[PDB]
């Protein structure tokens, strides 16, 4: 992501957040070469 | 003083944002739960959010790789 990978901080289990965002869209892209299936 | 005990839930995001963009986000974790699931964690740059990323995406594939070297 950020070039070859990113390089973050593996967690187990914490309270920095504990509940779900207002973050109810989710459909996932696929291929991002051709077309992302999503223009923008 | 106190201290919230913290730990004591179960996951910190039952759902995901599906899309994601790189561009958008500073931060991550990787939320790598044996309690819930593979969850993909991340704090937005402009809105600081902290919001959770489809495991299923694209970068994020790359992401899991070199997340686990912390």
């Amino acid at each position: 992501g950020s070039m070859e990978g990113i390089s973050i901080y593996t967690s187990d289990n914490y309270t920095e957040e504990m509940g779900s965002g207002d973050y109810d869209s989710m459909k996932e892209p696929a291929f991002r070469e051709e077309n992302a299936n999503f223009n923008k | 003083g106190m201290k919230p005990v913290s730990l004591s839930y179960r996951c910190p995001c039952r759902f995901f944002e599906s899309h994601v963009a790189r561009a958008n986000v500073k931060h991550l974790k990787i939320l790598n739960t044996p309690n819930c699931a593979l969850q993909i964690v991340a704090r937005l740059k402009n809105n600081n959010r902290q919001v959770c990323i489809d495991p299923k995406c694209k970068w994020c594939q790359e992401y899991l790789e070199k997340a686990l070297n912390k």
